[PDB]
């Protein structure tokens, strides 16, 4: 469910893995693979998921 | 019992991998070599007397004036490649023998049958270095950094040794050499100095930079750098187990 | 400056000496490993028939 | 099936050609052992001749600075074995300066 | 958003037809490559140490008398394109030299 | 089909010696760099002559 939960994609400080799994499974992608994409996304940042 | 299972299947499998034999192994690691006085080792008499000038001055000179003679004798190509594998069998004694004390039981004409038996198992090991070199493949930039430093190759050893364990961590070592391609000497000579690290083995290899750290800090908890050959090795035995 | 025109005359004489050697040699072993696998292929070749 | 065993029979006598012309260049006089004896016996002898002949340059340059009164003629330049392409042209740049 | 989709597969399409990979132009075109000493550049300082000989004037004749060497250390053919290479990197003066 | 893959193999040992003759081009002594350094060295050394 699209909720606002803020989830810090840094490779290690999840803790929520059941948005993480389901990001990852839909973008059939890796944790450090997601967290370049999002880094991408916002030029070399990651202010906030 | 299961060691002992687990590296007869490796080093078989390390061996077909090769495309080699347990003859050209045994020939490449024995120990039980002949004494007899073989034309080759005849020829690598008389030429290392006559050709060499006035006695010199031990690994620093005598050695530098002598790997021409060696690379000539024994079919090597370099004699960078021929001084660094003097150097590799001067730390490491056949039969007690350095390379001085083989010129001086050489040059003589007159020795004993132990005295011929300990140069003929000089030349022998010499020779098994030459093809232990030309077999793998080592332009000696690889060789001489073992052999000088050989903490670059495991932290523990110290003394590069004729194993066939160190074989195959030679052959693993050659192969991601050559697996690093266009940066292979960018990578060997950032292995000489402390500051081989990720992005570099990672642009080199072409995998992720954060993957390449995560598995350099499962190995190792803080060390950033590629300090060591037998950390690059378990951190691509990571990644090969995570891809 | 005849005895040091002399003496350099003959190393460019044994310069040039040493490269037709080594490239000599580098064709010879180029030769001799196109034989080893020629024989190999050889080999498996009449396996196949 | 005649036909494949004689073409079978063809490729065993390919097969002891390669072998025979594998045996010929062990068994030549000049094979691999002779450049490879050679290119290490003329590197050692081109080594020492260097040595011999920079020195050579070394006396000229010192009666050049003594003829002409100035101790800062310095007309050979240090290197010219350059060793990681095993000195070669070395008496090029000897010959040039 | 379509420039840059239009940029991607039109850089994706040049790529393809020179037989390129992505790792390959980033080889030729990336920014943060290593600052380890190579023995290729050993080879280019001594190499352009040694064989120059005195200090000459700027891009109208040190360029001319380096090029031949810098052709020599790394692997170009012509010491013309080694020249004009020069100019290049003359007029780009990557960190400040 | 056993034919096959032992002509498969034939063509993974072509491809196998045909990249040993490329390493030994690469890693011979008088490979193409030697040359290209005599060539650059020599021009240079010509002209001042």
């Amino acid at each position: 469910s699209a909720d606002n939960t803020k989830l810090d994609l840094t490779p290690g400080e999840s803790k929520n893995h059941f948005y993480l799994g389901i990001m990852k499974r839909a973008f059939r992608v890796n944790d450090t693979e997601l967290y370049t994409l999002w880094k991408l996304a916002n030029g070399g940042t990651n202010p906030e998921f | 019992l299961t060691q002992l299972i687990s590296f007869l299947f490796q080093c078989t499998q390390w061996l077909t991998t090769q495309k080699w034999s347990v003859s050209d192994v045994f020939l490449m690691t024995t120990d039980n070599y002949s004494t007899v006085l073989t034309p080759d080792i005849e020829n690598l008499i008389t030429t290392l007397s006559n050709g060499l000038s006035t006695l010199s001055l031990g690994d620093d000179e005598l050695i530098r004036a002598a790997a021409p003679l060696i690379a000539a004798s024994i079919q090597m190509d370099s004699a960078k490649t021929a001084e660094t594998i003097l150097l590799w069998i001067n730390q490491i004694k056949p039969q007690g023998l350095t390379f001085d004390d083989f010129m001086i039981i050489a040059a003589n004409r007159d020795r004993s049958e132990n005295e011929t038996s300990n140069m003929v198992a000089f030349c022998q090991v010499l020779g098994q270095l030459s093809l232990i070199v030309r077999n793998i493949g080592l332009s000696e930039n690889e060789l001489t950094l073992l052999v000088t430093k050989p903490e670059k190759f495991q932290s523990e050893t110290t003394a590069l040794q004729h194993d066939l364990p160190t074989l195959q961590a030679l052959t693993r070592f050659h192969a991601v050499i050559m697996r690093c391609g266009s940066y292979a000497t960018e990578i060997l000579t950032a292995l000489e100095l402390g500051a081989l690290t990720a992005e570099q083995l990672a642009v080199a290899l072409k995998f992720d930079a954060q993957v390449v750290t995560q598995a350099l800090q499962q190995t190792d908890l803080g060390v950033n750098t590629f300090t060591n050959w037998r950390t690059i090795d378990v951190t691509l035995q990571w990644l090969d187990v995570a891809a | 400056l005849e005895n040091a025109k002399w003496g350099v005359s003959q190393l460019i004489q044994f310069g040039n000496t040493l490269l037709s050697i080594t490239e000599r040699q580098d064709a010879e072993a180029l030769a001799e490993i196109l034989q080893t696998q020629g024989s190999e292929l050889a080999l498996q070749s009449i396996k196949m028939q | 099936r005649e036909a494949a065993v004689l073409q079978k029979n063809y490729l065993e006598t390919q097969q002891a050609q390669t072998q025979a012309q594998l045996a010929f260049l062990q068994s030549k006089f000049s094979n691999a052992a002779l450049y490879n004896w050679l290119r290490g016996r003329l590197s050692a002898i081109y080594y020492q001749f260097y040595d011999l002949a920079v020195s050579l340059c070394l006396m000229a340059e010192q009666t050049y600075q003594y003829e002409l009164n100035n101790a800062a003629a310095h007309f050979i330049k240090p290197g010219a074995w350059h060793g990681t392409y095993a000195g070669l042209l070395a008496g090029e740049t000897l010959m040039l300066n």
